């Protein structure tokens, strides 16, 4: 197509407790991070690096759109398991998302939504690892990633 | 072999090993290997089954063919050999090493799998654990595959279950459409054939003349392999020496549709009835001395062959429509039927009486 | 050619973005939340290595000489300190095309000095 | 099949405000060469330039020419598109690209210029044919890929001649090109087969592709029950599966 | 470039005189077997800026038995056709009296002409041949067994000697490549006649449906 | 005399603790091709005693 | 248990000294049920305080 040659690989976040998928610097906005210096810090850390770079590119032209917290948090919960009648229902909404059902191994209370972002954003830089192809891909059978 | 691996190995370390064209440059180095290792097995699988005396047993039961391979002698005296996983050498389960005792990213022979112990000196710890994730691949396709084979089984038979020869003889599905104008092309039941050669196909353009030709110029190797009534028979009459060679006219128009039907020159066919063997029961059964000259008519085989092929009816009909039908049905038989029993072959080879 | 990379803002440190100055015919980069503008030193925009050779030496750590699990040999010294010990490996890397070129690594602490062969 | 991103190197979009600039040091040579006399740059020259690198290594193993890779870029997408090339003397091979010079005369340019390179790069077809994916070649070793031919003496004389094995197959477009037997060109893939060559060559091509994976074993199964399988297959008209 | 281009025009012009020599129209020894520079000799080399312009290509073919009523085959010169273009070959064929005629489509045809086709049965009828289903000879291939289109009288006197309903034949159905190249119409018969390798030669009945 | 590795970080007690409860009974394990050992240890749990 | 696919099912190079390799069930149970090795020891857990 004409937007997808263009814009090259976009990355994706399929949340708990969502219908369907949202984009990533979605995600990073909806945890307090506002600039993208602050969510490209998380992800990338070297920046010396532009092969990341130009990896993630694609994935902040999409996000452009959304560029504050509280429109962000609506963004999400547009798509919750019923739509908030009231906007404000749903930011509440989202924001309980993200508290309790996003990654809780981190933190389940407040202020763990720094100590959320850096893990999160660790996913997404070992995600990039294995596009640029500098790791191997997981193995399913390996047995010292079973209990 | 161990030490020929290592050199293929350093020599892809330096970069010195150059891609076959089409392969990778991990696709050649992986055939290199595996053609190395293939004829180390391949030599001391060889040099054991020579060293096996008469009196050995497992050399028994392989040469009678009762049980057991040529393999299997190979690996109880001599070398197990490569042990394969998915068809390709033992992978690595860990990060570039195959078990926690060798060192990343070690090629060599040992480490890839190559057990070069045999059952009887036994396996070393770790060639024990390769042979035994190469076992497993067998185990696991031995349960799959029978489900997969079971329910094309069932598939094959609810499609054709009732096709059927009819009384036509033409082969019928369950609502009367023809499948088949004769079963099989030909019309014979499955059971009561047999493999021949052809023999008119696939001689040099020069033999066949000699072959099948019947010379009655000599004059002197009639008198030879015939009697002596019949050779002063065949030289007189114009008319017999006519029909002679119009059979040898229908032995070329033979042989040219032969070489249509089978290009590449596969002379294997199978037909109903083994011409050879039979000429050979006759022989037998009826005490011919193949030293003597015969004193079979060399007409009265060929007019005995036409009057053969009239009395093989696959066909029944009077139409043209039916004639046609059969001279196609029969076609292949009265090729192979007209080499054979050529009047020629009965007066030197076979001699029947 | 340069693989380049990203600039940032200096207001809202956002992603700026290459634009062109109709005027005076000048690169320029400008974030797209606010007024702020620079000029573009470089001149080169969007760079894509599809041949791809890569340079491994740029990615390889020199911790990596702490591996027991990695071979070495004494074979190959050191070019900078003349170290004996080498401790060598494979690209360990996927889609690195076809290369089983080994990569060395000094031993001994804080050389780390890295070549090919 | 042969993509530009094949021949590729590397690409590189740069601005050059004018041509005679030549932000990169060796372009300026020949760049000027072709200004002493500038044809088609009346309207006025686009500045937003697509520099693309071309391995010497895959250009001249497919015997391509920078004259019929400018052919093909400026016929695909007709006169939108600009292009200029070395000659062989450069040791580096480098092929500029600009927008129309009479788009001159939205999407913007540097976005609507990598989106032109990403559906180069992949949709270009420099040469052969799509979906065509490796052709090997080797002398065959089987007397049944063999050519035999009756020679003057009746004889079947077997010859060793050079034959390629696809991955992937288009069939109809095959077997029309130059040089490329009629005949005895033939495919595994049954459906292809059976929308070119007709129900009958499928009647035949079933019964010597269930022939091979039958007789591969060196076990061997009769003529007779493999014909009744495509009889039964193909007698309806058109192909049936068997589900 | 034009020198493939003069080559194409030199198949699909070889192998449509095959294919009205198969169908059984009238044409000459010379016309079969043409060395491509006595083609290019006659019709002269590049299309493009030169003689042939893809018109003037077309084939008059009269039939054996019937002098009167030959046949077509249309070259056009555009990259699609459609109902004003075949409309203008319908009032050829309805200038000159004929009946049956082909049309060589460089690389489609628009829908809505496909059906008007179609739209004449019983006056006119018209096949559409691809620009790349006639660069081969197909009935040359070693998987095709040799086809030949039956007469009424053969086939009345086929279905009496196996006493079989029309119905009861295998089919062979009117989109098949093989029936095109023989212009078989919905009823009629084809025997197929190909070498077995037991039988050693077999003759197959295919119904057209 | 030719060093493998010099730097081995772990021994292994012995290495036939490698094979579980039911393929410990057999004598001499490693002189058999491998499904034998996956047999008896089929066979081995259905043994009266 | 249905699954045809074999990768599952077949014997990885990390089980080596911690799951018998020979004892396993066969049918459409291969490899999918697997015994211990001798020495292996699951670990029961703590907290990590
Ligand atoms: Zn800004
Ligand atoms: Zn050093």
């Amino acid at each position: 197509g004409a937007k997808k040659s263009a814009i090259g690989q976009r990355i994706v976040a399929t949340l708990p407790y969502i219908k369907q998928e949202v984009p990533i610097i979605i995600v990073f906005r909806a945890l307090g991070f506002v600039s993208d210096r602050d969510i490209l810090e998380h992800i990338i850390y070297d920046f010396e690096d532009p092969e990341m770079m130009e990896m993630v590119k694609p994935s902040l032209d999409e996000a452009f759109v959304i560029q504050e917290q509280n429109v962000a948090l609506n963004f999400i919960g547009s798509r919750g398991a019923k739509p908030g009648v009231t906007k404000e229902k749903r930011i509440k909404y989202a924001k309980e998302v993200l508290q309790k059902e996003m990654l809780p191994h981190v933190g389940v209370s407040d202020f763990c939504e720094t100590k959320k972002a850096y893990f999160l954003g660790y996913m997404v830089h070992r995600l990039l690892l294995a596009a640029l192809g500098r790791r191997e891909l997981d193995d399913r059978d390996h047995y010292g990633n079973k209990r | 072999a161990k030490q020929d691996v290592i050199e293929v190995i350093e020599k892809a370390h330096n970069n010195e090993l150059e891609p076959t064209p089409g392969n990778t440059l991990r696709q050649t180095f992986e055939n290199q290997v595996n053609r190395i290792l293939n004829d180390a097995r391949d030599k001391t699988g060889s040099s054991a089954q020579k060293s096996l005396s008469e009196y050995n047993n497992f050399k028994s039961m392989v040469v009678s063919g009762a049980k057991g391979s040529k393999i299997n002698i190979s690996q109880v005296i001599a070398v197990v050999g490569q042990q394969n996983v998915e068809g390709k050498r033992i992978p690595f389960g860990f990060k570039h090493r195959t078990l926690p005792h060798f060192i990343k990213d070690d090629y060599g022979p040992e480490s890839r799998g190559f057990v070069e112990n045999s059952y009887l000196a036994g396996l070393t710890p770790t060639e024990f654990f390769f042979h035994a994730m190469g076992g497993r691949e067998g185990l696991i396709d031995t349960a799959v595959k029978t489900a997969e084979t079971g329910y094309i089984q069932r598939r094959l038979i609810k499609s054709m279950e009732s096709v059927m020869v009819k009384y036509d003889a033409t082969v019928r599905n369950s609502i009367n459409q023809v499948v088949q104008l004769r079963y099989g092309e030909d019309g014979l039941a499955g059971e009561s054939v047999e493999f021949q050669n052809l023999a008119t196909l696939k001689p040099s353009n020069k033999a066949f003349e000699k072959k099948f030709r019947f010379d009655y110029t000599n004059e002197r190797a009639l008198r030879r392999t015939l009697q002596e009534d019949l050779v002063k028979d065949v030289l007189s009459n114009a008319h017999i020496q006519n029909e002679l060679e119009r059979e040898f006219e229908r032995m070329r128009e033979d042989r040219e549709v032969l070489r249509v039907i089978f290009p590449t020159g596969d002379s294997k066919v199978v037909l109903p009835c083994n011409l050879l063997r039979m000429i050979w029961n006759a022989q037998k059964i009826f005490h011919i001395n193949p030293r003597l000259p015969s004193d079979l008519h060399p007409i009265k085989v060929v007019e005995g062959v036409k009057e053969l092929s009239k009395k093989l009816v696959i066909v029944n009909g009077d139409d043209p429509l039916s004639r046609q039908a059969q001279e196609n049905a029969t076609l292949l038989f009265n090729i192979h039927l007209r080499s054979t029993l050529c009047s020629r072959r009965m007066a030197e080879e076979f001699r029947l009486s | 050619p340069g693989i380049v990379g990203i600039r940032f803002c200096q207001e809202c440190n956002n992603m700026l973005y290459p634009k062109e100055d109709k005027e005076n015919r000048i690169l320029l980069y400008a974030c797209r939340n606010c007024d702020y503008q620079q000029e573009a030193d470089n001149s080169c925009i969007y760079v894509n290595k599809i041949t791809h050779e890569v340079d491994e030496l740029t990615q390889i750590i020199a911790d990596v000489s702490q591996d027991p699990t990695l071979p070495r040999t004494e074979d190959h010294p050191c070019q900078k300190c003349g170290h004996k010990e080498a401790v060598f490996f494979q690209s360990h890397s996927a889609r690195a095309e076809d290369a089983m070129r080994l990569y060395y690594v000094c031993t001994a602490p804080h050389c780390g000095h890295r070549w090919t062969e | 099949h042969t993509t530009l991103r094949k021949v590729t190197a590397n690409t590189a979009i740069y601005y050059d405000p004018n041509p005679q600039s030549t932000v990169v040091a060796e372009d300026q040579e020949w760049v000027n060469v072709y200004y002493e006399m500038p044809d088609f740059d009346v309207a006025r020259i686009s500045p937003w330039l697509l520099r693309v690198e071309l391995d010497r290594k895959h250009m001249t193993d497919r015997k391509l020419t920078m004259e019929q890779i400018a052919e093909k870029i400026n016929a695909g997408f007709g006169d939108d598109l600009n292009c200029i090339f070395n000659d062989d003397n450069a040791e580096k091979l480098v092929l500029r690209i600009r927008i129309m010079n009479s788009d001159e005369n939205k999407m913007d340019d540097d976005v609507f210029l990598r989106c032109i390179e990403s559906n180069m790069l992949t949709d270009m077809t420099l040469q052969g044919i799509e979906q065509i994916s490796k052709v090997y070649m080797h002398l065959p070793q089987t007397d049944n890929k063999k050519k035999i031919i009756i020679t003057e003496d009746g004889e079947f004389k077997a010859l060793q001649e050079w034959i390629l094995e696809t991955d992937g197959v288009s069939l109809m477009r095959v077997l029309s090109e130059k040089d490329v037997d009629p005949v005895r060109t033939t495919s595994n893939d049954i459906v292809e087969i059976f929308t070119v060559l007709g129900i009958e060559a499928v009647r035949k091509a079933l019964e010597r592709e269930l022939y091979h994976v039958i007789s591969f074993d060196g076990s061997y199964v009769n003529y007779r029950h493999l014909a009744l399988l495509c009889d039964t297959m193909t007698c309806r008209g058109h192909l049936m599966a068997i589900t | 470039d034009d020198e493939e281009e003069t080559y194409r025009l030199w198949k699909i012009r070889k192998t449509i005189m095959q294919l009205c020599h198969d169908r059984g129209y009238l044409v000459t020894q010379d016309e079969l077997d043409q060395t491509l520079e006595e083609f290019k000799a006659q019709f002269g080399d590049k299309p493009s800026e030169g003689r042939p312009r893809r018109t003037d290509l077309t084939v008059l073919v009269a039939h054996n038995d019937d002098p009167t009523d030959q046949m077509f085959v249309f070259f056009p010169e555009e990259p699609k056709v459609g109902i004003k273009t075949i409309k203008v070959y319908c009032q050829r064929m309805q200038e000159e009296n004929i009946t049956r005629a082909l049309i060589v489509v460089q690389q489609g045809m628009t829908p809505s002409a496909k059906q008007s086709l179609v739209d004449m049965a019983p006056k006119y009828i018209l096949e559409q041949f691809l620009q790349q289903e006639l660069l081969i000879n197909i009935t040359e291939h070693e998987l095709v067994p040799e086809h030949v289109v039956m007469t009424k009288e053969e086939v009345t006197e086929l279905l009496a000697r196996y006493k079989l309903r029309e119905n009861q034949l295998p089919r062979i159905q009117a989109g098949d490549p093989v029936a095109r190249y023989f212009g078989i119409k919905r009823g009629q018969v084809v025997k197929i006649i190909r070498p077995s390798e037991t039988a050693g030669r077999y003759i197959t009945y295919r119904l057209v449906q | 005399e030719v060093a493998y590795c010099s730097t081995y970080t772990h021994c292994e007690i012995h290495p036939s603790m490698i094979l579980g409860v039911c393929a410990s009974i057999i004598p001499f394990p490693d002189h058999n091709q491998s499904p034998r050992n996956t047999y008896q240890s089929a066979m081995g749990k259905q043994a009266m005693g | 248990r249905d699954g045809k696919l074999a990768k599952p099912r077949q014997l990885h190079n990390t089980l080596w000294g911690m799951v018998c390799p020979a004892e396993t069930p066969e049918g459409h149970a291969v490899g999918l049920v697997k015994n211990l090795a001798l020495m292996a020891y699951i670990s029961v857990g703590s907290q990590p305080s």
